[PDB]
């Protein structure tokens, strides 16, 4: 299918994914065009921070869905 | 003196203590927790969370009172969020752990006549192909906070929360998306709006960007925000119902990307218009001028 990721600047990129893909696979695809390592990425969907290990099927991410990308600011 | 209890820092735990001071300063959130946990009088995250917030939402009962909130971290460490008990963490990531745990706890609860927690809102996403001008249908997704990108800053050019919000709501060009009319790809126009506003509005100002070189950059720029916030301009529908919000608390991050310290400005509890600077175990009176001059990271607004 095809999903959207709202990036750090607000610009929204398009990704080609499958419902069986893990989000570490998706974080890998965000790295391809944004250069963010997956361990530094936080992907949020429906108010939920997406846990590396699950697939897009467990979160029910369907076509034309918009994920939001934010970094981790420790304190 | 109208001072709240402080919270001990038992190992870089200011990310939790700052969030708890902010959350306890949101009276609608605490009233919802009391309503939600009232069914258990007919373990759980909500009971542990309410015990701390109820105590932090009132003036201290003893002079220089200090509480310990790591019982909360223990239960999250056991069941929701696998982290150490000593490493620095992001207060916004914790906010989403708490908010996800409460939605999961409510989905398993038996009193479904009760409302979702007040931070829960819904955003709209409209999309239209630029080639054929065929508007795709509306997509609503929920949100528990707004993560706003901080635009580029110029000397002498103010940087306002209203600007950050409008940029989050502005339309954009999205290239290489398949169309259902052109069958195709093509370039789409996408825009996010706000469908359902939450009674408690958490605003996350992204103080981490990505540099052109390939490393994170702390955003030190001051973002101007007001005690009063009108959200009418960002609604999807032409709703004639007004949406006025009032500032309850600010979570502030000092330091760089790796190292840092979280602090919180919050209103004093009525047993009003008096403000507090809370840094873990230390609570001081602060003027509204100091609050509005802080470098906000999380902003907690409550609808009036
Ligand atoms: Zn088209």
């Amino acid at each position: 299918m095809q999903i959207f990721v709202k990036t750090l600047t607000g610009k929204t990129i398009t990704l080609e994914v499958e419902p069986s893909d893990t989000i570490e696979n998706v974080k890998a695809k965000i790295q391809d065009k944004e250069g963010i390592p997956p361990d530094q990425q936080r992907l949020i969907f429906a108010g939920k921070q997406l846990e590396d290990g699950r697939t897009l099927s467990d979160y029910n991410i369907q076509k034309e869905s918009t994920l939001h990308l934010v970094l981790r600011l420790r304190g | 003196k109208g001072l709240v209890p402080g919270l001990v820092n038992l190992g870089n735990t200011c990310f939790m203590n700052s969030l708890l001071q902010g959350l306890s300063a949101c009276p609608a959130f605490i009233r919802w927790l009391e309503e939600f946990t009232s069914q258990y009088s007919r373990q759980y995250l909500s009971l542990t969370l309410l015990h701390l917030l109820k105590a932090l939402s009132c003036q201290e009962v003893t002079d220089d009172e200090v509480l310990d909130a790591s019982c909360l971290l223990d239960v999250l460490r056991m069941y929701r969020w696998q982290i150490s008990s000593f490493e620095e963490q992001d207060a916004h990531e914790l906010f989403h752990v708490i908010t996800s745990s409460l939605e999961d706890e409510r989905d398993g609860s038996g009193s479904h006549w009760k409302s979702q927690h007040p931070f829960h809102g819904r955003l709209t996403s409209n999309m239209v192909c630029k080639h054929c001008e065929h508007q795709s249908p509306v997509r609503f997704d929920t949100f528990d906070s707004l993560s706003l990108s901080i635009p580029a800053a110029t000397w002498g050019h103010p940087l306002t929360l209203d600007h950050c919000l409008h940029h989050f709501i502005s339309s954009e060009s999205v290239r290489d998306v398949v169309c259902d009319n052109c069958t195709k790809r093509t370039t789409f126009v996408k825009q996010l709006k706000l469908g359902k506003l939450p009674q408690c509005l958490c605003i996350h100002l992204q103080r981490l960007s990505w540099s052109s070189h390939g490393t994170p950059l702390k955003r030190h720029e001051h973002v101007q925000f007001n005690e009063d916030l009108s959200m009418d301009e960002y609604k999807y529908h032409s709703n004639a119902s007004t949406y006025l919000f009032r500032l309850m608390a600010v979570v502030v991050h000092h330091g760089d990307m790796h190292s840092g310290h979280f602090v919180t400005y919050r209103r004093s509890p009525p047993s009003s218009n008096q403000w507090l600077w809370v840094s873990d175990d230390t609570v001081r009176k602060a003027s509204l001028q100091e609050v509005l001059s802080s470098s906000a990271y999380l902003l907690f607004y409550e609808r009036v």
